[PDB]
């Protein structure tokens, strides 16, 4: 079932080696014994270290081991997929989810994350996590919000459970709380966007995993995303969370779609600011949120373009990016200069 | 893969005492060769200690014993001193590196059943219930007779209801008010031939 050849270097190559030090003309038997020889003694070492590493316990063989070598009619009743203790666990989960300790809060994280093989406090798990999402939008509770928005990050970071069987009743839950209408208090909404950067942070580590198969993640969110940003007369939550989620994508997604939207959001940013008459909950609102995708989508025009002609830059950018796009720049020069 | 940072720390020792000579270029693979040639030197000189400091009963190597292993290698000891004039004193100290961390968890539960149950040995962590035992689901209790018969009455009430709607809209109707069909469409008269066969059959 097996043939072990001599492993006999060629005589040709070894004349070459041997007249390198310039000894004679050389016949070829005897450089052909020599290799056999040579062959020999070092597939009996080979036998050698094999023995000490198979005794040293390793399949592996490194230098020092050859180098110590070296030294010569009514049907039953159903039964759920839970057991009683794994469900009182699972009750252990929910309301460490509810509950306000932090220490109790970081073992849940801990224990979502790190359970591996769990697979039976599946779906059902997740099931009503998204009804309660949706329960929890109409109540409109930005505490229950941040609990399941990190409750999902244990969950992708648990390596063992895949997702891909149960994505479909996760990712609409996950964009409902993306959108809008995330309204606790109106001068409590910049709580809010933390979470719409969080929730986006979230879509960033879903969407380089999935989009191999059948692309629903990438062409259904982005055409999403491309036909919320075209939706005229909707409030800025919508605006800011299509272009943070567009900004979580990647450097190339946003050098692709905000090449016109550079100067057609800037004229957004001055249709806000030197606009309406007084509403001050949508000014303050829509401008920190120019603001903050502003100097974001600055770091793909600073990999891209260089920082010189910052007046004509900011010609290049419809004025209103202009000096901040250009104090960006000044950062991601003193950012690079970090490096 | 990780016992290979002091090999490398030992040939940026050999770069030092190169720098010390002055060499501004060398052949990588022959200064590699010569970092093996010091470590086996120094393997060497521990093997030679070993070797003779079993000798006495005592384990313990002193200065003289290395004296004495140091002249048995072949090595003027006299330049000792004077090379430390060359070496801690021309050659800047290179520091090690070991970043080791213990990380933190938790994942209490509240479930241990056993501390020293039958196989008693106090040395040990029961981990939990909740990934090592199981247990069995019925999920369905409800045991209430009362409210059983109100349930098999209100079901007996909707069945006498329903087919009374379905034959009231269905055959032959007089009502009680004038078209009383969506509140009380009554079943009007048959009548038939033979009563009595059938109004006195059990």
């Amino acid at each position: 079932k097996l043939k072990l050849s001599n492993t006999v270097l060629p005589s040709e190559s070894m004349k070459v080696v041997a007249e390198s030090m310039g000894i004679a003309q050389i016949q070829e038997e005897t450089c052909q014994l020599l290799t056999d020889e040579v062959s020999y003694r070092i597939k009996e070492i080979a036998q050698d270290a094999l023995k000490f590493m198979h005794m040293g316990k390793r399949q592996k063989l490194t230098t020092s081991d050859i180098d110590y070598a070296l030294k010569l009619x009514x049907x039953x009743x159903x039964x759920x997929x839970x057991s009683v203790e794994q469900q009182l666990y699972y009750k252990e989960i929910t309301e460490a989810c509810v509950g306000s300790c932090e220490a109790k809060r970081a073992e849940a994280l801990q224990s979502i994350a790190t359970d591996p093989g769990l697979y039976q406090m599946l779906p059902r798990f997740s099931t009503f996590i998204s009804e309660g999402v949706r329960v929890n939008v109409v109540q409109n509770n930005l505490a229950l919000l941040i609990y399941l928005m990190r409750m999902v990050k244990a969950l992708m970071d648990n390596p063992t459970l895949y997702l891909e069987k149960y994505v479909h009743e996760l990712i609409p839950a996950v964009m409902t709380c993306i959108v809008s209408r995330q309204l606790c208090l109106r001068p409590d909404v910049d709580n809010h966007w933390a979470l719409r950067d969080f929730a986006a942070r979230l879509v960033a580590q879903i969407c380089k995993h999935f989009s191999t198969t059948t692309n629903n993640i990438q062409s259904r969110i982005t055409k999403t995303f491309t036909k919320s940003w075209v939706d005229e007369k909707t409030p800025w939550t919508t605006r800011y969370g299509s272009i943070a989620g567009l900004a979580e994508l990647g450097h190339d997604v946003i050098k692709t779609l905000i090449l016109p939207r550079l100067q057609q959001e800037g004229e957004r940013i001055r249709s806000v600011l030197d606009g309406p008459v007084l509403s001050n909950i949508d000014r303050i609102g829509a401008d920190h949120v120019q603001s903050l995708l502003l100097k974001h989508c600055a770091p793909v025009l600073a990999k891209l373009r260089p920082p010189p002609d910052n007046q004509d830059a900011y010609r290049a950018e419809f004025g209103s990016l202009g000096p901040l796009l250009c104090s960006q720049v000044v950062k991601a020069r003193a950012q690079a200069a970090l490096q | 893969n990780y016992h290979l940072a002091r090999r490398r720390t030992l040939q940026v020792v050999v770069s030092s005492l190169l720098t010390e000579a002055g060499f501004e270029s060398a052949e990588k693979a022959s200064v590699e060769t010569l970092t093996e040639m010091l470590q086996s030197y120094i393997s060497e000189i521990g093997r030679s200690a070993k070797s003779y400091c079993e000798h006495t009963a005592r384990t313990q190597p002193t200065l003289s014993d290395i004296v004495v292993t140091l002249v048995e290698m072949g090595f003027n000891v006299d330049t000792l001193p004077a090379y430390a004039k060359r070496s801690q004193r021309m050659v800047i100290t290179x520091x090690x590196x070991x970043x080791x961390x213990x990380x933190x968890x938790x994942x209490x539960x509240x479930x241990x059943x056993x501390x020293x149950x039958x196989x008693x040995x106090x040395x040990x962590x029961x981990x939990x219930x909740x990934x090592x035992x199981x247990x069995x689901x019925x999920x369905x209790x409800x045991x209430x007779y009362q409210v059983l018969r109100e349930k098999a009455a209100s079901q007996r009430r909707d069945v006498e209801r329903a087919l009374t709607r379905f034959m009231a809209k269905t055959g032959e109707t007089q009502s009680l008010f004038k078209d009383d069909v969506s509140t009380f469409p009554l079943i009007a008269a048959r009548p038939f031939t033979i009563p009595y066969l059938t109004a006195l059959l059990p």
